[PDB]
RNA sequence: ACGAGUGUCGUACCAAG
RNA sequence: ACUUGGUAGUACACUACU
């Protein structure tokens, strides 16, 4: 337990608490969330997503691999293996940004344009507005950060800080339902929770 | 101090001792005498008659073990042809027992029921509904046999137009609650009740109506039957093989799903959907769609109006005259019933008669399962009459409760399986969940066995489908159900090869992804579609726990198990000769094998302690007193041997047996027998009663039988005294097919049992906190931690052996030689056999128990000599048969054909019976387990031996309860195919068990590869596995109608239960809704019913009122499973908590929340908030109110309820009791009440002791007898009764209900009902005053006193969802470190003995911890002001009255120390194992992992927490002394400095490690404090890097790393990967004085080392070798590869030593190679090297 | 009729005419 | 066999293993 440490846009103190990125092998960093790496993102004012990288490890690091076993139930074991050069930590979490990054912006297109198209921003304005009038809920601190991150990697980190809140409650109902869901994004489950969470505590307020 | 010279003389151990031969006599003798105490050494007697039966062993051993290579590979395979030879065989069985008839109209009622869709044209008012019902029954057009009787019965309940004045004499009549009213062609006796009036039906029709329609009247009564009245005959099944039946049963299944699938043209809106919708679908959205369809169906209305329909008839069933009927309704204006005229339904063994009436627009559509007589035309459509149904109050009751489980039985089947269409699903559960009879049991009890076993890899289903399966089909849902099972069981095996393993992802600590795939490919049993693994098994278990308890007859089940027993006993005795045996034998016991195998135990057993004796005496109270063990003084039921003519002794008649009828006694009327005629009847009558537990210690006491000595020297005295062993039995009443016989004996039997059962316990291996019927669910984990080291055995293994295989295999992939070498390398194999004992009990040999006794170390020669005379004695017990069982067979009239009761008996010239073998059920466990576990060692050597003439590795475990067993059997080996060791190992399990006297269950006993089943758990290949809704439906068949609140309450543990073993929370959540809206139909309190609370108290719903008071439960499903029944009152504390912390407080912890309640204000606090905290702070943390009078109740008889209804006070029961006669003896005296009150109050620890002597528990038992609950414990409570409880008698006052600190007649009567009880409560809550104090107490001791509570308050306050996952590696956890949590170390018991004798350390507990626990308890009385107030209350009472009033101070100190013994139980959270999606290492992963998986059914998610959830407090920041904070500070820096080196820059770690140093703290305590306390300690040596890099190191600590050369200083320069699988570089280096060692290596090669010494020759470097290579460094070097040598090389060569530690060396070429060939020369141990050393 | 059953039972009981 | 009147609270029930 202890203060924060801003190296960059990253936080270690943070890091520390993040146990699903506490993994040693490569291929279990490389394949996570954009979720598990959210938690690791308190910009204040980043333009960047490159910098803080810079203050993790270049060591290899294992990476799975898989043998059959000589059994009458068959089946394959998967231990872990010292890998090459180039597996490092901070290698598997640029990966994890570079893949996370893109499926995300687009499963928030809501565009013919693309991510920063200026009715997908001011559908993200009411997003971010969404949560900033209702209090928060457990499944929109994550979604929250993921567009930070997002619109610091599509070089707009300055208007996510310039979001202003345009309430009539009854408008946002419409515009969450008629608001598109993913299926083959981790965000198949988690858009749509959100979404069901708060058009339940629309409904209730 | 003396033994017993009897035992010597007695005819039983003459028999014993004849039986074997005479140097085994010689032995047992010798052993016998043996004293342990004065030999030279303990174990001399031990060792030497394991030393004399040695080779003996060896031979059995070695002759089993040869067999391997004589088995053949051709075990039982259960394939198809098998199954169909068995079922042959089973239909020829069948077909001899019973009469099978395939004519149609044979068949029973499936269900007991036909209905039709409601009318939504037609009104539903009541006098409408008559009057069309009765035009519909006088306009039926046709004739038939009973047309013109149901014609007059709608005539005369006609009243034309006089329907106001029907409805105006109606509400005269129930306004002042006979005299018929002549309304019109009607004689109206009350709201649709009528009398047969005789002017409009025929005589000849009424006759005909009544008694072959009714059966009421048909039959002749008993004294008139006569020889050719009585019925013989086999019982009538339908012919469920024959090809029409199976038809016509799938015509009616096909009708009633066509029918039963339509909509109700409504929409679904009722309790449990307007209560728990929102968490159902927050849960799974499918779950709330499956159930919103099931609301839409015609299944649910069909089920609810039935279950209506039954209770309506059920409440007018109490006052019917011969000659009257009555009509009953329900929701639906279609479907109504006769109820005919019968006995009161509240009366013993009261049955009900109804027939069912629809009225349908159209023919066909009507619902006939089977039931209905004739369906004829009426005017506007059809009237359809179901036969006449008679029914018992238990039916009725599975009736009434059916919609419960039929709602969870379709959302089971369905859960998660889009393969499944709900219609089939709901006809199958519709078809099981309205099933009363014993039809469908006789087929779901066999069908899991039978499926399973035909499942598995070998299993001996074939002989149990021919010899013991037997399926009892009366009803045509019968006869599908059997061709359910054959399917099944035909499918079973050639649908197993669909099963695979999933990818074992290992990582040399943990097992992180495991189990069988979830592939839907295996084919569903009852109804169409596909299934995984876990849904097939599930299915196979899930429907034996669908049957009802209890629908055994005692006419019949009495003297089924009689018959039994006798048989049993008859088969001993007159085919069982021999006693030993060395053929396997059954019944017999290899007597050299098993002495050895016991003095081998007993050996390994005894050396493992040496204070054996002292565990034995301190554990089981031996040294204290009789009246301390509560087995002794419980109020469960014991047998008295005397003369009771007068208690059992409650006009003559003769007996129906000609047998017994005197020539005197003929001119009489025959009548039922009872005592009298029994007495009368036979010579040689034994006299017997039952009593109580704690009444018969009293009479023992009280007659100077038992003294005040300790227990055990009573116990030796009575092995001696009591000579005469009597038995008596009940039936179980369990929902098997077949039902088991239980024993009850005598209290003297019952100490001489504990003894002996007490000290064969402390040596088993079985936890001694939990009972032989509830096995923990910490076996769960067990097998779990079995399976994952046998998948280790496995990997590694054959891995090892396989690796130069592979290796050259691979180098030729990039061909014949390639199969042949692919052929000749190691193959592993995997088994579980999962068995069962047949007859553990019954079948036993009970002489090898005499032997465990003789060779037992720890006890003198005269214990051991009282001991065995004991079991002497027992061996010669006598059963009494039953009274009741006498009675059914004196009033015969018929000798039966072979009468076996008879025959033992004597032609029942007594009552006794001799039972020499059986042990009976449950006397002997612990003694029986551990003999079990001998067989088992046993069994383990002869496979290792096996084996090993293999050259093969094996690993057997074993798990052993009573008589389940589970052996896994893992083996590596290249030399024959598995089949053949599969074989050899069932062979040899067999013969093992039949070698000690047991047998395997031919039922229950299989084999399979990848699924363990312990006692109703399993683990599929390292995943555990629970079947979860057998904890479900379990809550809602099971339900004693104690009161709401209780029933709630045990329902609420069952969803908690189901859920720790793994049920989604959706279910769990349909659970809890289905519990609460079941509570709530019971007791009249839904929503504008009579006891509905919603109006009586301050809350808008139900939600608001807690559940003691009749609400809701609002708790997150996290808080009910951890905590349970005390989540409602911490999650309303939480959600104030929330809403008046300031927002700059709102994120912090629950503690700091808590610190800002003192600034609230009562002012702004609404209503329902202060109700809710009054009821904290007044009847949770004091006794404001008693629930009940509390006179004579003792500390633990205050439960956490505040409304209790009354029950049953049997006086029956309670004359019986020796101490009631006492009670009342001293109850009718002028002073003697008085002064037992004055005598308790000057010992007040009376109230939560119970007597520690004789003199104070005889004082206790009698004041006890006040308590007017105590008295409701001894009573009778029957369910049944208790159900017909709450519908006959609604309104009567039940409640006694008595304010706030005392402010001809009904067996249960109260004094005012539930809203007036609400109303008192109301009136009395708002006298009392809240203050900002009070809610400060409230919050310090629910929440902060709890670490538990304050965690769960954490978690739930400082959650953070996180990642969607996939379940993949589910594994059993407890909470670590979760002592840690427990706030007092003892139990509540003895923390309230020690509290009231003031004295730590009492005789149960350790003085240091109950100190605590003590000041724990002082400063919760002390900080509430519960003394205090309770002084000031006296006094003030005290100078009111003018006089002490003994009564009021007594009823004070009753409450104190209830409110105590509450305060102390609400912290124990008994916390067992949770099966969670990943391992748990800390209590935040813990809760982490449980929180996560209870939000979505589909997935489970990361939760994370801002702060920390186990914030240090009274018990993590205390009890920690210096060296806690050294291993704090150890853990804080291994972590960080690793951390930093994993996840850190190189050129930033020093700079961030100082940073985590000077700034940040670790456990609460600072990192530079705990820096410091490294630096200025002794262990500064293990942190060299750190000190180094900061710039603290000294020579100093240089000096003291590197003078610990001394003990051989072994340094592993790099970590591997794998240490077990051999990954990773090796790097190490081992250094002692003027020598040293480096070894490179990678995987199995050691690439070089280096020799480092100081003279260079060959002396010094073997030597040097043998002292390096010697030490604990932790390199196998006998996994690594075998390298070839050079001459003038040296080589670190390994070889073999004790078959599994080895010697490892360093050798020369020449050395190598001359000693290898000379050892060719003549198991085979060569000197093999490895890895070359450059010296 | 219904419940139970290869064990004779339940299918209310009593009195009076 | 039939009519009238009267009576009826439970399976009087329950083991070992904590
Ligand atoms: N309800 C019980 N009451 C008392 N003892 C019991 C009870 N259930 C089991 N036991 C004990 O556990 C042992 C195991 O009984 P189990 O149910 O496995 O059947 P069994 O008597 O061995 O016969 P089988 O397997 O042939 O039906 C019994 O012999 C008895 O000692
Ligand atoms: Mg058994
Ligand atoms: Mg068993
Ligand atoms: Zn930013």
């Amino acid at each position: 337990e202890g203060p924060p440490i801003k190296t960059g846009l990253l936080d270690l103190t943070e890091l520390m608490k993040s146990q699903d990125l506490l993994n040693l092998n490569y291929d279990n960093i490389r394949n996570s969330n954009l979720i598990s790496f959210s938690k690791l993102i308190c910009c204040e004012g980043s333009d960047n997503i490159n910098d803080g990288l810079e203050f993790l490890s270049d060591d290899p690091m294992n990476f799975t691999e898989g043998e059959a076993i000589h059994s009458t139930p068959i089946f394959n074991i998967y231990y872990s293996k010292r890998g090459e050069r180039h597996m490092t930590y901070r290698n598997a979490i640029k990966l994890l940004i570079e893949r996370e990054t893109k499926i995300f912006e687009e499963a928030f297109t809501f565009s013919e344009n693309g991510f920063i198209s200026p009715e997908n921003l001011g559908c993200l304005e009411a997003v971010v507005s969404l949560i900033k009038l209702l209090k928060t809920n457990e499944w929109s601190t994550v979604i929250d950060k993921c567009i930070h991150i997002c619109l610091i990697k599509n070089g707009m980190d300055h208007m996510y800080h310039s979001f202003d809140v345009p309430i009539n409650w009854v408008m946002f109902r419409e515009f969450i339902n008629s608001l598109p869901g993913t299926d083959i994004p981790p965000w198949n489950v988690m858009t749509e929770n959100f979404k069901k969470k708060c058009i339940a505590l629309i409904n209730s307020k | 101090k003396t033994g017993c010279p009897e035992f010597w003389k007695h005819p039983i151990y003459k028999e014993f001792k004849m039986s074997m031969p005479v140097p085994e006599r010689r032995l047992f003798e010798e052993s016998v005498k043996f004293n342990a105490y004065e030999s030279e050494r303990w174990n001399t007697n031990l060792v030497k008659i394991r030393e004399y039966t040695k080779k003996d062993y060896s031979e059995h051993i070695s002759k089993s073990a040869k067999n391997i290579f004589l088995a053949s590979g051709f075990y039982k395979q259960p394939n198809k042809n098998e199954i169909s030879e068995g079922w042959t065989l089973m239909v020829e069985r069948v077909q001899d027992q019973r009469e099978i008839s395939k004519s149609l109209h044979d068949q029973k009622p499936s269900i007991h029921f036909i209905w039709g869709a409601h009318n939504p044209g037609n009104s539903n008012n009541a006098t409408f509904k008559l009057i069309l019902l009765s035009k519909s029954l006088q306009s039926i057009k046709g004739i038939s046999t009973y047309t013109e009787a149901f014609k007059s019965l709608g005539k005369m309940m006609d009243i034309g137009d006089k329907a106001i004045e029907y409805e105006e004499f109606c509400m005269s009549l129930k306004s002042k609650a006979l005299e018929p009213k002549q309304i019109n062609n009607a004689l109206v006796l009350w709201e649709q009740q009528f009398m047969i009036n005789n002017d409009l039906i025929d005589k000849s029709e009424k006759l005909k109506l009544f008694k072959n329609f009714c059966g009421i009247g048909k039959h002749k009564q008993f004294k008139n039957k006569m020889l050719e009245d009585l019925e013989v005959s086999k019982p009538k099944i339908l012919d469920f093989d024959d090809a029409n039946m199976y038809l016509a049963s799938l015509t009616m299944m096909e009708q009633s799903k066509k029918i039963l699938s339509k909509s109700n043209g409504l929409k679904p809106d009722n309790f449990i959907l307007n209560e728990f919708g929102s968490r159902i679908k927050d849960a799974n959205k499918e779950t709330y769609d499956n159930m919103h369809k099931i609301f839409e169906t015609g299944y649910w209305q069909c089920i609810s109006d039935f279950s209506t329909l039954m209770k309506n008839i059920l409440s007018v069933s109490q006052y019917n005259r011969h000659n009257t009927f009555r009509i009953a309704m329900c929701a639906n204006n279609n479907v109504f019933a006769i109820v005919f005229p019968s006995a009161d339904i509240k009366t013993k063994k009261a049955t009900v008669v109804y027939s069912i009436i629809v009225l349908h627009k159209e023919e066909e559509n009507i619902f006939n399962p089977g039931c209905l007589h004739g369906t004829f035309k009426c005017m506007n459509g059809y009237i359809s009459i179901s036969r006449a149904i008679r029914l018992d109050k238990e039916r009725c009751q599975r009736i009434v409760s059916s919609p419960g489980l039929f709602l969870t039985t379709c959302l089971l089947f369905k859960h998660d399986n889009p393969t499944l269409v709900m219609s089939d699903i709901m006809n199958f559960s519709i078809y099981t969940s309205l099933s009363i009879t014993k039809s469908v049991l006789s087929l779901t009890e066999p069908a899991r066995y039978m499926i399973m076993n035909s499942l598995a890899i070998s299993s001996n289903v074939k002989d149990y489908i021919a010899e013991k399966f037997s399926p009892y089909t009366k009803t045509l849902f019968s006869v599908y159900m059997t061709r359910l099972i054959k399917n099944a069981c035909f499918d079973a095996y050639d649908q197993r090869q669909r099963v695979q393993l999933r990818d074992i992802y290992l990582s040399d600590y943990d097992i992180t992804q495991k189990g069988i795939k979830d592939n839907r490919e295996l084919t569903s049993i009852w109804f169409p579609g596909s299934v995984t693994l876990k849904e097939y098994l599930t299915q196979i278990y899930l429907p034996f726990y669908f049957n009802a308890k209890g629908l055994h007859e005692k006419h019949h089940v009495m003297v089924d198990l009689a018959k039994t027993i006798l048989e049993i006993e008859c088969e001993q005795r007159e085919n069982i000769k021999e006693i030993w045996s060395t053929n396997c034998t059954k019944q017999t016991v290899n007597l050299k094998i098993l002495i050895h195998s016991l003095c081998k135990n007993l050996l390994a057993d005894t050396s493992r302690h040496n204070h054996l004796r002292n565990r034995i005496e301190n554990r089981n109270n031996f040294r204290r007193s009789i009246t301390t063990i509560s087995t002794f003084t419980s109020s469960k039921s014991c047998l008295k041997i005397g003369d009771f003519r007068k208690e059992k002794e409650l006009r003559k008649m003769r007996l129906a047996n000609p047998m017994f009828v005197t020539d005197e006694q003929v001119c009489l009327e025959v009548g039922h027998c009872n005592y009298e005629m029994l007495r009368n009847a036979m010579p040689n009558y034994t006299d017997y009663i039952s009593t109580k537990v704690f009444d018969r210690l009293y009479e023992l006491l009280d007659k100077k039988v038992l003294t005040d000595k300790p227990v055990i020297e009573q116990i030796m005295d009575m092995m001696i005294d009591h000579k005469k062993f009597y038995f008596t039995f009940f039936n179980k009443g369990q929902k098997t097919s077949k039902d088991r016989e239980i024993f009850v004996g005598e209290y003297e039997a019952k100490m001489c049992m504990y003894a002996v059962e007490r000290i064969a316990k402390e040596r088993c291996k079985l936890n001694p906190d939990e009972m032989i019927s509830e096995p923990g669910d910490g076996k769960l984990k067990v097998l779990e931690q079995k399976s994952e080291q046998e998948i280790r055995f496995l990997v590694e293994t054959t891995r090892q052996k396989n690796r130069e295989i592979d290796e050259a295999i691979e180098a030729l992939a990039t061909l014949g030689k390639i199969e042949k070498l692919s052929l000749g390398k190691a193959k592993g194999l995997k088994m579980e056999i999962n068995a069962d004992m047949s007859k553990w009990s019954a079948q036993d040999v009970f002489y090898k128990y005499f032997w465990l006794i003789a060779l037992d170390p720890i006890l003198y020669p005269q214990e051991k000599e009282r001991i065995l005379y004991f079991m002497c004695n027992y061996m010669d017990k006598e059963l009494i048969l039953p009274d009741e069982l006498l009675f059914n067979l004196l009033d015969q009239k018929v000798a039966y054909q072979n009468d076996i009761i008879a025959t033992m008996t004597n032609q029942l010239n007594s009552n006794t019976v001799l039972i020499k073998r059986n042990w009976l059920q449950g006397n002997f466990n612990y003694t029986s387990s551990y003999v079990h576990s001998c067989a088992m060692s046993v069994y383990k050597e002869i496979l290792k031996e096996a084996i090993t003439l293999l050259d093969g590795s094996i690993l057997v475990n074993s798990l052993v309860h009573s008589d389940d067993n589970q052996t896994s059997i893992t083996i590596v080996q290249d030399k024959m195919e598995n089949d053949k060791i599969i074989d050899f190992a069932m062979k040899e399990f067999e013969r093992a068990c039949l070698t000690f006297g047991c047998q395997a269950n031919m039922k229950k006993t299989y084999v399979t590869n990848c699924i363990k089943e312990f006692v109703s758990l399993f683990n599929l290949y390292g995943e555990p596995f629970s079947i979860y809704g057998r904890f479900l439906l379990t809550s809602v068949g099971d339900c004693a109608y104690i009161g709401p609140y209780e029933d709630l309450a045990s329902r609420i543990s069952s969803a908690q239960t189901a859920i720790k073993h793994g049920c989604p929370p959706s279910l769990a959540w349909v659970s809890i809704a289905i519990s609460h809206w079941m509570t709530s139909l019971t007791y009249n309190m839904l929503p504008g019913q009579s006891n509905d609370p919603i109006d009586y108290f301050p809350a808008e719903n139900r939600k608001d009122i807690p559940i003691e008071l009749n609400g809701v439960l609002d708790a997150p499903l996290s808080m009910i499973s951890t905590v349970g029944l005390e989540s409602g009152n911490l999650y309303f504390l939480i959600k104030l908590l929330s809403k008046y912390t300031p927002v700059m407080q709102k994120r912090e912890s629950v503690v700091n929340q808590i610190a800002e309640v003192k600034n609230w204000k009562v002012e702004d606090l609404t209503d329902n908030e202060i109700f809710r905290l009054k009821i904290l702070r007044y009847l949770v943390l004091d006794a404001e109110m008693d629930p009940s009078d509390i006179m004579g109740e003792t500390s633990d008889m205050r439960g956490r309820s505040i409304l209790t209804p009354r029950k049953f006070t049997t006086a029956g029961s309670l004359r019986k009791l020796y101490s009631f006669s006492k009670y009342q003896d001293r109850l009718s005296s002028p002073g003697g009440m008085v002064e037992l009150f004055t005598y308790l109050l000057e010992k007040p620890e009376l109230l939560v002791t119970k007597g520690e002597d004789m003199k104070d528990y005889m004082e206790s038992v009698i004041f006890r007898y006040n308590s007017k609950r105590f008295k409701e414990s001894l009573s009778i409570q029957n369910p049944a009764q208790l159900f017909i409880e709450q519908i006959l008698f609604s309104h009567k006052p039940v409640i006694d209900f008595s304010g706030i600190r005392d402010k001809k007649e009904p067996d249960i009567l109260g004094k005012v009902t539930f809203t007036e009880a609400y109303r008192l409560l109301m009136r009395d809550l708002s006298s009392l005053e809240l203050t900002n104090d009070d809610i400060q107490v409230i919050y310090s001791y629910i929440i902060l006193n709890d670490p538990m509570m304050i965690t769960i308050a954490n978690t739930h306050i400082l959650s953070i969802y996180g990642s969607p996952q996939r379940r993949m590696g589910m594994s059993c956890s407890t909470m670590p470190e979760f002592r840690n949590l427990k706030l007092i170390h003892h139990s509540p018991a003895l923390v309230l003995r020690a509290y009231s004798k003031n004295n730590p350390d009492i005789q149960g507990a350790d003085p240091t911890e109950m100190a605590r626990d003590l000041v724990h308890l002082k400063e919760f009385v002390e900080n509430t002001n519960l003394e205090e107030k309770m002084k000031v209350r006296i006094a003030m009472n005290e100078a009111e009255k003018g006089q002490r009033d003994i009564v009021f101070e007594l009823k004070e100190m009753t409450r104190f120390y209830q409110v105590c013994y509450e305060y102390v139980k609400s912290t124990e959270h008994k916390i067992k194992v949770f099966i969670l999606p990943a391992k748990s290492y800390t209590t935040t992963d813990f809760c982490s992992l449980m929180q996560g998986n209870l939000i979505k059914d589909k997935e489970w998610y990361t939760v994370h927490y801002l702060k920390q959830i186990l914030s240090g407090g009274h018990k993590a920041i205390m009890q920690h002394n210096a060296t806690s904070e050294q291993n704090i500070a150890f853990e804080c820096f291994k972590l960080i400095t690793h951390f930093a080196d994993s996840f850190i820059d190189s050129l930033s770690r020093s700079a961030f490690l100082q940073l985590i140093i000077d700034e940040f703290s670790y456990k609460d305590v600072k990192v530079s404090k705990l820096y410091d306390i490294i630096k200025n300690g002794y262990n500064r040596t293990d942190f060299i890097p750190l000190l180094f890099r900061t710039g603290d190191l000294r020579q100093a600590d240089l000096d003291k790393y590197d003078a610990m050369k001394s003990h051989e200083r072994v340094t592993w320069n790099d970590w591997q990967t794998s240490r077990h699988l051999d990954m990773g570089s090796i790097n190490l280096t081992i250094t002692g004085y003027n020598r040293s060692i480096t070894i490179i290596g990678e995987d199995n090669k050691l690439t070089y080392a280096e020799l480092c010494l100081t003279r260079k020759t060959p002396e010094n470097i073997t030597i040097s070798g043998r002292k390096l290579l010697g030490s604990r460094h932790g390199l196998k070097f006998e996994n690594m590869s075998k390298i070839q040598t050079y001459p003038g090389n040296y080589y670190i060569t390994y070889r073999k030593k004790d078959r599994h530690q080895f010697v490892y060396q360093i050798h020369s070429h020449e050395s190598i190679t001359r000693r290898n060939e000379e050892h060719m020369a003549i198991i085979y141990n060569e000197i093999t090297p490895v890895c070359v050393v450059n010296v």
